[PDB]
C-alpha cells in the first residue's frame, strides 16, 4: 500500500507548493493518476488475499473501497471549484488539503490489518469532515449538523472500543488474520450480549441504522458537496465495512442479536423511503434515499449469508457512484438559482437537455433498474433475504415501489412540466459539470460489464 | 603506694582479657529471608519491538 499512500501524502506538498493557477490542474491530475495505480490491488490471480506487511493488506473486500475512495478525490476537486472560486488562495488550497486527508485517512483505513488501528484511522476522519461541513457550508445550521455528526458517531465508538480493548486483553491481538483462525464460540451471556452490542453499534449508527439515523440528513443538507459526496459514497460504508470485518468473531450470538437490526432496517427503509415521497428539499430527499440503501445493506450483514455478503458488497458500491452522482446534480442547479427546495426549479430539460440524460441515468440506476449492480446487489439481497424468511419479500416489495415512485418523483417534478421561466440566471452546463456526471456513470456502467470485481469475499 | 590516675586517664579505652567466650548471636536474631534470585544473561533487543498494537518496531 506505500506506494500508494506515499503518492497520496506528496499531494499535500504539491498543494502549497504549486502556484495559485496551477494548484487545481495540479492536484486533480496527479489524483486521477492515483486512482490508476490503486488499480494494481484488482491483479488478483489466486484465492490469497494480499498481505503487503504486518501493517497494511488488501482483500476482495477492501480492494473496490479503496479504489472508489481514491477515484472519488478528483471528482470532488472538480466539484468544488466553481463555488471556492471566491475564496482566496490560501482558504482553496487548505480545503485541498483536507479532501486530500480523507482520501489518505480512508485508505488506510480500508488496508489496515489490526482493529485497533482501524479504529484510530475511522475517527480520524471525523476531523476533516467536520471542518469541511462547518467551515465551508453554507447555512447556519451547518453548526448544529457538525456536533450531531460528531456526537452520533463518538458515542457509538467509545463502547467499541472498550470492546477492542476487551477482545485484546483476552486474546493477545487485534490483528484480523490471527482473529479469524483461532475464533471460537462465544457463550450466551448477557456479559457477551453487551460485548455484541459494543462491537457493532459505532458500525451501526454510522450506516445509518434506522432510528439513529438523524444525523445524516442533517449532515448532507448542510454541507459542501464534496463534503457530501464522500459522506454517502465513502464514510457510510466504513459501519458497513466494520460490521463485515468484526463479526466474524461474533458467533454464536448474532443469530439472535440480529433480530432488532433486521428489523428496525426492514421497516425502517419503508419508512425513509415514504418519507422521500413528501420531502421538500431535493438534498435531503436523496439523503433519505441513502438511508432507506443502507437499511438493505445492514439486513444482508445481519444474516451472514454467502449471498447476503455478495449482495451488500455490490450495493455499497453501487449506492456510493449513484448517490455521489445525484447530490452533484442537485448540486448543479443549485449553484445556480441557490435553494434546495424541489418544486422551484421545474421543467428544465427544456434549458439543460444534456444534464437532464444525466439525472435520467442517475435515477434510472437509484430504482435499480437490470442489470445495474444497483438491481444486482438489491435481488440478491432479496434472495437471501426471501430464504431468512420468506415473509420478508412483503417489505422489500414495498420498498420497490415506493423507490421507483419518489425516484420518478424527483425527474417529473425537477425535469419535466413547463419551465419556471422567471429563472433568467439558469446558465448553460459547464464542461466541468458534464464531466463530472461522466466520470459518475461510466465506471458504473464498465462495473456494470464485469461485475466480479465487486461481489466482496464471498463469492 | 596509690598514684591518683592524671586528666584523661579513666576516660580511656582499654583493653580487657576474659576467658568468657564471644556471644555469637547476642540479639538473638532469626536467619535472614533470602534474596529474590537474580536473573542473569546479556541484554538482547525485545522481541519483534515494542509489541505495542500495531506498530511494527
Ligand atoms: C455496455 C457496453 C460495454 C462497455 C465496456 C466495454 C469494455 C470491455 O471490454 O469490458 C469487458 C470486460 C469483461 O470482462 P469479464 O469481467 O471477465 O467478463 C466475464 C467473463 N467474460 O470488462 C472489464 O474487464 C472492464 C471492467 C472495468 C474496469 C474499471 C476501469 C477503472 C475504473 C475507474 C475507477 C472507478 C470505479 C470505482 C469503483 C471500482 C471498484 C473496483
Amino acid at each position: 500500500m506505500l506506494k500508494i499512500i506515499l503518492p497520496s501524502l506528496m499531494l499535500l506538498p504539491l498543494t502549497w507548493l504549486s502556484s495559485p493557477k496551477k494548484t487545481w490542474t495540479n492536484v486533480t491530475s496527479y489524483s486521477f493518476l492515483i486512482s490508476l495505480t490503486s488499480l494494481t490491488l484488482l491483479w488478483q490471480t489466486d484465492e490469497n488475499y494480499k498481505n503487503f506487511s504486518n501493517m497494511f493488506s488488501s482483500d476482495p473486500l477492501s480492494t473496490p473501497l479503496i479504489i472508489l475512495t481514491a477515484w472519488l478525490l478528483p471528482l470532488m476537486l472538480m466539484a468544488s471549484q466553481n463555488h471556492l472560486k471566491k475564496d482566496n488562495n490560501v482558504l482553496q488550497k487548505l480545503y485541498i488539503s483536507m479532501l486530500i486527508s480523507l482520501q489518505i485517512l480512508l485508505i488506510m483505513t480500508f488496508s489496515a490489518t489490526e482493529l485497533i488501528m482501524f479504529y484510530i484511522l475511522f475517527e480520524a476522519t471525523l476531523i476533516p469532515t467536520l471542518i469541511i461541513i462547518t467551515r465551508w457550508g453554507n447555512q447556519t445550521e451547518r453548526l448544529n449538523a457538525g456536533i450531531y455528526f460528531l456526537f452520533y458517531t463518538l458515542i457509538g465508538s467509545i463502547p467499541l472500543l472498550i470492546a477492542l480493548i476487551l477482545i485484546q486483553n483476552h486474546v493477545g491481538t487485534l490483528n484480523l488474520m490471527i482473529l479469524s483462525f483461532t475464533t471460537h464460540t462465544l457463550d450466551a451471556s448477557w456479559s457477551n450480549n453487551l460485548l455484541w452490542l459494543a462491537c457493532m453499534m459505532a458500525f451501526l449508527i454510522k450506516m445509518p441504522l434506522y432510528g439513529v439515523h438523524l444525523w445524516l440528513p442533517k449532515a448532507h443538507v448542510e454541507a459542501p458537496i464534496a463534503g457530501s459526496m464522500i459522506l454517502a459514497a465513502i464514510l457510510l460504508k466504513l459501519g458497513s465495512y466494520g460490521m463485515i470485518r468484526i463479526s466474524i468473531i461474533l458467533d454464536p450470538l448474532t443469530k439472535y442479536m440480529a433480530y432488532p437490526f433486521i428489523l428496525l432496517s426492514l421497516w425502517g427503509m419503508i419508512m425513509t423511503s415514504s418519507i422521500c415521497l413528501r420531502q421538500t428539499d431535493l438534498k435531503s430527499l436523496i439523503a433519505y434515499s441513502s438511508v432507506s440503501h443502507m437499511a438493505l445493506v445492514i439486513a444482508s450483514i445481519m444474516i451472514q449469508t454467502p449471498w447476503s455478503f455478495m449482495g451488500a458488497t455490490m450495493l455499497m458500491i453501487a449506492h456510493g457512484l449513484t448517490s455521489s452522482l445525484l447530490f452533484c446534480l442537485a448540486n448543479s442547479n443549485y449553484e445556480r438559482i441557490h435553494s434546495r427546495t424541489m418544486i422551484m426549479a421545474r421543467g428544465l430539460q427544456m434549458v439543460f437537455p444534456l444534464m437532464a440524460t444525466w439525472w435520467l441515468m442517475a435515477s434510472l440506476a437509484n430504482l435499480a433498474l437490470p442489470p445495474s449492480i444497483n438491481l444486482m446487489g438489491e435481488l440478491f439481497i432479496t434472495m437471501s433475504l426471501f430464504s431468512w424468511s420468506n415473509f420478508t419479500i412483503i417489505l422489500m416489495g414495498i420498498n420497490i415501489i415506493i423507490t421507483g415512485m419518489y425516484s420518478m418523483y424527483m425527474i417529473i417534478t425537477t425535469q419535466r412540466g413547463k419551465l419556471t421561466n422567471h429563472m433568467i440566471n439558469l446558465q448553460p452546463s459547464h464542461t466541468r459539470e458534464l464531466t463530472l456526471m461522466a466520470l459518475h456513470m461510466i465506471p458504473l456502467i464498465l462495473l456494470t460489464t464485469s461485475p466480479k470485481l465487486i461481489t466482496g469475499l464471498t463469492m | 603506694g596509690w598514684v591518683r590516675p592524671d586528666l584523661g586517664q579513666l576516660s580511656k579505652v582499654t583493653k580487657v582479657k576474659t576467658d568468657r567466650p564471644l556471644p555469637e548471636n547476642p540479639y538473638h536474631s532469626r536467619a535472614r529471608p533470602e534474596p529474590n534470585p537474580v536473573i542473569e544473561g546479556d541484554l538482547k533487543p525485545a522481541k519483534h519491538g515494542t509489541r505495542f498494537f500495531f506498530w511494527t518496531v
